[PDB]
């Protein structure tokens, strides 16, 4: 970090550059998902795939 | 004789990721070796205390014990596995399990099955049980493996006294073995026991347990030159530094008393100190090959038991044979056997008994720091070629007078 009390300093609010951060992100339950469980053939060997 | 379900324990990891070696230790193993079966082992073990049992992979015979166990643990998981694993180093000299292959190939297909801390049962794989026949030396080289695995001591030893129709012909024989050591009987026994597909005929069978009692009599001060097995009894050569070699003697002094009936003991050593100690490790190989043979009494009660190796299958239980085990630490053991010499006096305690709990002391000492500076290595590396534990473990404690007390009523 660099002295905030020093000179060079641009005060350039342009259109291009139109603050934002994150205020909040979607979070619908539809949108929650991506998707299957994950599973196994019983506990034993390949075979009992059914 | 074919017990079924053959349910063989591999070993669990100390707080690991991986079972216990690394990659180069196992290719050490593997690789530099061949055959699955205990001849290799067994070579290192014989040589009668005189070779350092020290080296860069192996610090102990125990040691190599431990990872012949774990190397067993991992590559079965391959092979007896749900629907046949096996790469990573290992892939298998033909499905009945010849030899330590590394990889064949154009064989990629079975897996290396990354399994965690688990039993496996021998017989619910169909290629192990079409292969019966060679199945059964194996199963004794498992056996080892579960009974060591089982816990985190020193290996569980069982111990039986048949008393009454003791054979004729046992006697005979055996007494022409009289001046070798334990350990070169034990090899023979092994030997036999595997190159024939393990027979029904209990001669072999009660042999080696009565020999196992004798033993463990012997060194629990309870048999002796003067209290005998009808003349047996185990001579403790070389009274001066700790390594008093037992060698089978016959002298007649006294016939002890006979017990009733059916005398059954089971013994651990929580010091782990053990390692150094091929009487007691011989013992434990012993009490294995009698498991081939017979259905012990469904193994020692998970009280005394690490909570891995808790409800396994039809192994511990809670009102069965031998609930509790008998537990000790070497040294003070060593102490018990004088003591009773001495109150039966045998000896005067006077020279005797000091110099030798003195040389002992000592080896214990010299045990414990050669132990925990070996451990300083695994318990810092990625890699594990010994027993896991902790300073605290070494503790005077875990029940030595007990099992001591109990041996000697069991000779009653």
């Amino acid at each position: 970090t660099y002295n905030i009390t020093g000179d060079g300093n641009s005060f350039t609010p342009t259109s291009d550059m139109t603050s934002t951060a994150a205020p909040a992100i979607d979070l619908k339950p539809g949108v929650l998902n991506p998707t299957g469980k994950l599973w196994r053939p019983v506990g034993t060997s390949v075979a009992t795939i059914d | 004789m074919a017990q079924r379900q053959f349910f063989g324990l591999t070993y669990n990891f100390y707080g690991q990721p991986a079972p216990l070696f690394d990659l180069n230790d196992l290719q050490e193993l593997a690789g530099c070796y061949a055959r699955p079966w205990t001849s290799r082992f067994s070579h290192l073990a014989i040589s009668t205390g005189s070779l350092p049992v020290w080296s860069a992979r192996y610090p102990s015979v125990a040691s190599r014990n431990i990872v012949v166990n774990t190397l067993l643990g991992a590559h079965l998981n391959p092979f007896a596995g749900g629907q046949i694993t096996s790469h990573q180093g290992i892939t298998w000299r033909d499905p009945v399990l010849s030899s330590l292959a590394p990889v064949p190939a154009i064989q990629p297909p079975p897996v290396w099955a990354v399994a965690e801390n688990v039993l496996l049962d021998s017989n619910n794989y169909p290629t192990y049980v079409l292969n019966l026949s060679s199945m059964w030396p194996i199963n004794q080289d498992v056996h080892i493996m579960t009974m060591w695995a089982l816990s985190d001591q020193g290996p569980i030893y069982h111990l039986e006294v048949p008393v009454d129709p003791m054979p004729a012909a046992t006697t005979a024989a055996l007494m022409a073995y009289t001046g070798v050591p334990i350990a070169h009987l034990a090899q023979t026994a092994y030997r036999f026991a595997g190159q024939l597909p393990q027979s029904p005929d209990s001669t072999m069978v009660s042999t080696i347990r009565w020999l196992s009692a004798i033993w463990f009599g012997s060194l629990t001060g309870r048999l002796n030159r003067s209290r005998t097995c009808n003349g047996f009894y185990f001579e403790f050569a070389k009274p001066a530094l700790n390594p008093d070699q037992a060698v089978l003697k016959w002298n007649d002094g006294a016939r002890a008393a006979p017990p009733a009936a059916a005398q059954s003991s089971y013994i651990r050593c929580i010091s782990p100190h053990w390692q150094h100690q091929i009487v007691e490790v011989a013992g434990a190989l012993m009490s294995q090959s009698v498991t081939a043979v017979t259905g012990l009494p469904a193994l020692i009660d998970e009280a005394t038991l690490p909570a891995w190796s808790q409800g396994v299958a039809n192994l511990t239980g809670n009102g069965q044979g031998v609930v509790p085990c008998l537990d000790y630490n070497p040294v003070p053991m060593a102490a018990a056997r004088h003591l009773q010499w001495r109150q039966d006096g045998l000896i005067t305690a006077a020279q005797e008994a000091q110099l030798n709990n003195d040389y002992t002391a000592y080896a214990l000492t010299i045990e414990r720091h050669l132990t925990a500076m070996l451990v300083a290595n695994p318990i810092a590396a990625g890699r594990m070629p010994i027993q896991p534990f902790n300073a605290a473990d070494f503790g005077q404690a875990g029940q030595t007078a007990a099992a001591v007390a109990l041996a000697q009523a069991m000779f009653v």
